[PDB]
């Protein structure tokens, strides 16, 4: 029901966060 | 008195583990080689590049170390096993060197096989014997503990037997027969991707079972 | 050049020399082949004293199941000549 | 079965640096190297060819002169490696490459004397 | 042909980016049983469009691997631990023909020593155990004895027995009603009309004895068995 | 040549690229930014003269991998600095592109003996067979040994072509035979290796376990610029040159 | 946790979704041609004609072994990789510290074409070599069968007696105590020294400890196997020089040492 690695879930927000960001980085440039 | 235990397993859903440990003891599968999925390979087993092992063959490295050579096959329910020591004297691992071919059915103890080899289906080598390069064994042979083949001649029989020395041309189509198969051999390595969905399966199992 | 083994002739020499020093051995039953109990007359004790001058004089120590298989001038000479650590 | 391996085994002895000696085994027609490194006596990882192009004396031997009559003379290359690799630069005249000794039947009842092992992992 | 082979190609790729993106998610949640080494053992496994076809009442022991093209007809049984390989060519077994326990039927996996000839069984054969069958062809009615090789070329005729540990060279044939055996496979014995009454006692009772154990292997698998493995400690 | 040899293999191949850009930015900034006789420059040339020379024969008397690539690093510094010694723009310009061309083949090469050091490769001999136990490989390694010998369209001509440029130019001749003899020496003991891993048939084989992912990657990256640069060389050229004027304007 | 490991929980849902969907599609460009591997329906241990086997504890059966029907196996004993025990039609019966290594058929008859059928008889402290045919014969106590040897009904194999590998043994052959039989068909060829008969007895003792090490490896769980595979890589190699100045000594881990009585010293 929930994913209960909470440093592995951290990791994931990073990941998400870089992804995110290269995109705007990208396209606002 | 025969005294059964109830938890003995007959049935593991897993089936039997390709790749046996042995303490320490991994066997060594090279990233290009060819290994059948119910081959079991345990202990000092090394499996090295081009090489290919197929469909009921057994490789047990528990007394001593066994390897394959480059583009060398073992071929269908071939035996390879080895013993701790050798009658001859000399080191009794079993080394099968480069571009030999292991015919079907063959069974291998602690047999040392030169480069470029022909072993005939359902063949025998046993401790300490030696098959010098470039020779060829007929189907069928036996060869004693401790007994050789020389290099450059044909051989068998049940005990083998010295038939006929070969032509040149003869010793030259050896390694185009390991190459064949082992190009063989790749058409079953491209079936296979590097993971398998039963664990799909053994979920399903699972939930159905709460 | 630099070697490694003391010439066989001149372990021969040697070893005859150091049997026939040894009291009890008359320099007469004294050949290359010779054998210490057989026809040296030289009994367990002297047998074992022989093997042991055989150390002091090449300055080596020989491994006790060496020291057995030296019975005769041939056996130290063919140990001696072959051992790198004589010198 | 008419041809055995105990045809082809040469019998040897090997005399370690510390002095205490093994009887050792080889096939004629293989090196004496691989004679040594059956039992471990010379590490086969530290010479894994029998080639004098792959050689920097790891396979040096010293032999007593009533063998060295019944082996071939040193060629110049050995010598030279020889040479080069001792700790002295001074060739040794009992000294051979293990690498190319081959062993025959002549050679039966030979003893060799195994030095002390040179460092040859390079990092 | 090629298109096919390029298309299952394409899928293998397809398929594997999938298989890979499950086990990404697998791996956000925390699951790692993916990992788990599970045997990867077909008793029917297909190399591309060549597949094995079995008959609906041919047992096949699920131990046994039957790859490429083989034919298995009906009332024929395959035994545990047989391998039947039918890729470089076909592999054909009549009805009521049992391969029993170990036993190997395969082609050439090369033509470097000749074109690859097929393997050919025929109806109400019997094969014995860790019998070797290469590229060689066996008639309706006739006894291959356990722990024999047949190789490249053989032809075992009609009502034709193979003794237990006989080397049939490549090309021998075997006359109807002759026993031959040793190595080299030379005559031995002409058959007799009891040997032929009990070779075919013995198919019949074989596709029996098969048809009960085609029906133990079908039981559901105990779920207490599955359960006793995930607990183990 | 012993420092390299007896440094861990990752040291060694830092130390064949890295330091040689800081200290030549180093030598073009104090000297050719600053002013005296053409003292100094025949301090370089004849420097350059006999490292040539000593790099190519010892680089041909040497059995072992690294031994060979460090005395080939001497022989290229010879190379390249006799582009500093001419003192003219274009001088420094081929040495930029010298320096460049030299860092990137010598991480080609370190890159595969760093992956062949895995089965604890240490002489030449041990590449006997590579052609048949990793073809692949065996061709990545042959287009870096040709590109070191100058053979063209490999980037390594570059350097060969300034060398004799320079020198037919500056009006030497002496110059130019020592270039051609080291060149046809340098060839030689480069396609020996070539020969090795394709010609001979060695009765043992090494078998080498496959790279890791980094390697493969920066391999194919650089075999692709060895074998394509000549290609579209203009940026190469353009940045070199936009330094060497940077230094006095 | 919490909010956080909720939504990442669904997103790898909906990730495992699309995954799945693109395997089907790439199997379906395949053509539906490649068979798709399943659970595996192998059965170590299986009755038939409501006979089931009877194994002893401390017998190492093999999982990828087929033991059938009514077969007995004593303590001690070990059924190796690919071996059947088929006792179908009759008994199959297996004596204490006796091996039967890899590729192995036994067999039983029901009826024999001549004299009178029996089972199939193996005793204690019997050795059978690898891929060996046993089929309703009877095999005493301390006998050796080599490896690829094939024994037909009515074969009787005594004490201390030795069939050679390889051997084909025909119908109701006896080979008497002490001697070594051999060649196709099987003949008399020598007596056995007693030198052989250590070796026999020293076989069937080395093969017990070998059956523990791999009854051990083979019953352990997912969770274990993980463990030990994590434990395998970290301990494959060593810089003892760097735990030297770190002031520590790694230890080898248990569970990674194998039984002094099975190493070759
Ligand atoms: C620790 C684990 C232990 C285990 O479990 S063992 C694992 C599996 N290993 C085995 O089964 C090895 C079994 N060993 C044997 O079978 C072996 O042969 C055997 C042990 C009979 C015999 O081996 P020998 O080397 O002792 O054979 P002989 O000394 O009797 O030679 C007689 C003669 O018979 C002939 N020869 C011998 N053996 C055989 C045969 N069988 N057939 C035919 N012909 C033969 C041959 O012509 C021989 O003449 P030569 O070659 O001139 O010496
Ligand atoms: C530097 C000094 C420090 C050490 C001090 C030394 C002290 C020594 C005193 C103690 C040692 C003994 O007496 S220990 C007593 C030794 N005596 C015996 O062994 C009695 C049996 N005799 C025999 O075995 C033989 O007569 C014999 C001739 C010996 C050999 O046998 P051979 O006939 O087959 O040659
Ligand atoms: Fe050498
Ligand atoms: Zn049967």
């Amino acid at each position: 029901k929930v994913s209960e690695d909470k440093n592995r879930n951290y990791a994931v927000v990073a990941g998400v966060v870089a992804i995110v960001g290269s995109i705007g980085w990208y396209l606002k440039a | 008195q025969v005294t059964p235990s109830p938890d003995r397993v007959k049935w593991d859903y897993r089936g039997q583990r390709q790749i046996i440990p042995l303490g320490q003891w991994l066997p060594k599968v090279a990233v290009d080689a060819y290994v059948a999925p119910n081959v079991v390979l345990a202990g000092q087993v090394t499996v090295w590049d081009g090489s290919s092992v197929w469909n009921g063959a057994v490789l047990r490295g528990d007394l001593n170390k066994i390897t394959v050579g480059f583009c060398s096959n073992v071929q269908e329910r071939c035996v390879v096993h080895a013993a701790w020591s050798s009658p001859t004297g000399l080191p009794a691992q079993t080394l099968i060197d480069r571009y030999v071919t292991v015919g079907a059915y063959s069974l291998l103890r602690s047999c040392t096989i030169e480069p470029e080899c022909i072993i005939g289906q359902h063949s025998i080598l046993m401790e300490g014997s030696l098959v010098e390069t470039r020779s060829i064994l007929e189907a069928g042979s036996v060869l004693p503990p401790g007994r050789r083949i020389p290099s450059g001649e044909l051989w068998g029989g049940n005990p083998a037997r010295f038939i006929r020395t070969l032509t040149n041309e003869e010793t030259l189509e050896i390694p185009k027969l390991a190459v064949a198969i082992n190009h063989l051999s790749g058409d079953y390595f491209s079936e296979f991707l590097p993971y398998s969905t039963i664990y799909l399966e053994v979920e399903k199992f699972k939930k159905s079972l709460g | 050049v630099r070697g490694s083994f003391l010439d066989k002739s001149e372990v021969t020499d040697r070893v005859l020399s150091v049997v026939k020093n040894f009291q009890k051995v008359d320099p007469s039953k004294v050949t290359p082949k010779a054998n210490f109990q057989n026809d040296l007359g030289l009994d367990s004790l002297d047998s074992v004293e022989v093997v042991m001058a055989l150390e002091e004089e090449f300055g080596f120590e020989i491994p006790d199941n060496e020291a057995d298989k030296i019975q005769s001038i041939d056996l130290a000479v063919d140990f001696i000549a072959s051992h790198p650590q004589a010198k | 079965g008419s041809k055995k391996v105990s045809d082809r085994i040469v019998k040897l002895s090997a005399i370690d640096p510390d002095g205490y000696k093994q009887d050792i085994i080889g096939l004629s027609g293989q090196t004496l190297l691989r004679a040594l490194t059956h039992t471990g006596l010379i590490d086969p990882a530290s010479h894994r060819l029998d080639d004098i192009e792959a050689c920097s004396a790891e396979c040096e031997v010293q032999i007593a002169e009533e063998w060295l009559e019944k082996l071939p003379p040193r060629t110049y290359d050995e010598e030279y490696v020889l040479k080069r690799s001792s700790r002295s630069r001074i060739l040794n005249k009992h000294s051979r490459l293990g690498c190319q000794v081959v062993l025959t039947q002549e050679l039966q009842g030979m003893v060799v004397a195994v030095p002390e092992a040179k460092p040859w992992d390079i990092p | 042909g090629t298109l096919g082979r390029a298309f299952y190609s394409v899928g293998f790729w397809i398929r594997e980016t999938g298989q890979a993106l499950d086990r990404l998610g697998c791996r956000l949640q925390g699951k790692n049983y993916f990992r788990e080494q599970l045997s990867r053992h077909r008793t029917l496994m297909n190399v591309f469009d060549k597949a094995p076809i079995v008959d609906k009442e041919a047992f096949v022991a699920p131990s046994a691997s039957v790859i490429g093209d083989v034919h298995i007809g009906r009332g024929s049984s395959i035994w545990y631990g047989c391998v039947l390989r039918g890729d470089v060519n076909t592999v054909s077994v009549g009805s009521g023909t049992n391969i029993q326990d170990n036993s190997l039927v395969h082609v050439a996996k090369s033509n470097l020593s000749g074109k690859v000839h097929p393997t050919i069984i025929g109806d109400n054969v019997t094969i014995g155990h860790s019998a070797v069958l290469h590229g060689c062809t066996v008639e309706d009615e006739t006894f291959i004895g356990m722990g024999a090789t047949l190789l490249d070329g053989v032809v075992v005729e009609k009502h034709g027995m193979v003794a237990a540990g006989a080397l049939v060279r490549q090309n021998t044939r075997i006359p109807s009603g002759e026993v031959w055996g040793g190595n080299p496979a030379r005559f031995l014995r002409k058959l007799t009309d009891e040997e032929i009454a009990f070779i075919s006692q013995s198919a019949t009772n074989y596709s029996n004895l098969a048809q009960a154990h085609a029906a133990e292997n079908a039981k559901p698998l105990n779920v207490i068995e599955f359960e006793k493995v995930l607990r183990k400690k | 040549p012993d420092i390299y040899e007896g440094s861990p293999t990752p040291v060694t191949a830092f130390l064949s690229i890295a330091p040689k850009i800081s200290i030549f930015a180093n030598i073009l900034r104090v000297f050719i930014y600053g002013s005296y006789g053409a003292t100094l420059q025949q301090i370089f040339f004849f420097c350059s003269i006999a490292s040539m020379i000593l790099g190519a024969l010892a680089a041909m008397a040497q059995t072992k991998v690294k031994r060979l690539l460090a005395y080939s690093s001497i022989g290229h510094v010879g190379y390249i600095c006799i582009g500093f010694s001419c003192g003219t723009i274009e001088g420094i310009q081929s040495l930029l592109i010298g320096i460049f061309i030299y860092a990137l083949m010598t991480m080609d090469a370190f890159a595969i003996v760093l992956a062949l050091r895995q089965t604890r490769v240490k002489y030449i001999a041990d590449l006997g067979a590579l052609a048949k136990t990793n073809p692949i490989l065996a061709i990545t390694f042959s287009i870096t040994m040709f590109s070191y010998a100058g053979i063209p369209p490999l980037a390594g001509f570059c350097s060969k072509f300034y060398l004799f440029f320079a020198a037919l130019g500056c009006g030497a001749y002496f110059l130019a035979l020592v270039g051609v003899v080291t060149s046809v020496i340098g060839c030689f003991y480069y396609i020996r290796l070539v020969k090795r891993m394709f010609f001979d048939t060695p009765r043992t084989w090494i078998l080498y376990e496959p790279m890791d992912r980094n390697k493969s990657l920066l391999l194919a990256m650089t075999s692709f610029f060895i074998t394509l640069f000549l290609l579209y060389p203009s940026p190469l050229f353009s940045v070199t040159h936009q330094m060497a004027l940077s230094l006095y304007l | 946790m919490g909010t956080l490991g909720r939504a990442i929980y669904t997103v790898g849902n909906w990730i495992r979704g699309t995954g799945q969907a693109l395997d089907r599609v790439g199997s379906l460009l395949q053509g539906s041609h490649r068979i798709e591997e399943h659970l595996s329906r192998h059965r170590t241990l299986m009755n038939v004609f409501d006979k089931s086997p009877l194994v002893d504890k401390d017998v190492f059966v093999a999982p990828s072994a087929s033991v059938i029907g009514d077969v007995q196996i004593g303590k001690g004993s070990s059924i190796w990789y690919g071996c059947v025990l088929r006792g179908d039609v009759n008994n199959i019966s297996v004596g204490s510290g006796t091996n039967i290594q890899d590729n192995t058929l036994v067999h039983v008859a029901k009826t024999n074409i001549s004299g009178k059928v029996l089972p199939t008889l193996i005793g204690d402290n019997v050795t059978v070599g690898h891929s060996a045919v046993i089929h309703g014969c009877t095999v005493e106590d301390d006998a050796f069968v080599g490896m690829g040897a094939t024994l037909l009904d009515g074969v009787v194999v005594e004490k201390h007696a030795m069939v050679a590998a390889g051997s084909l043994v025909k119908q109701n052959t006896r080979i008497p105590s002490g001697e070594v039989w051999g060649g196709n068909p099987a003949k008399f060829m020598r007596k056995l020294t007693d030198e052989e008969i250590v070796y026999i007895s020293q076989s069937a003792k080395n093969y017990i400890n070998l059956a523990q090490i791999h009854a051990s490896e083979n019953s352990k769980s997912f969770e274990q196997i993980e463990v030990e595979r994590a434990l395998r890589k970290k301990y494959a190699r060593k810089d003892e020089d760097y735990d030297s100045m770190l002031g520590i000594t790694r230890e080898t881990p248990p569970e990674l040492i194998l039984p002094d009585n099975v190493l070759p010293g």
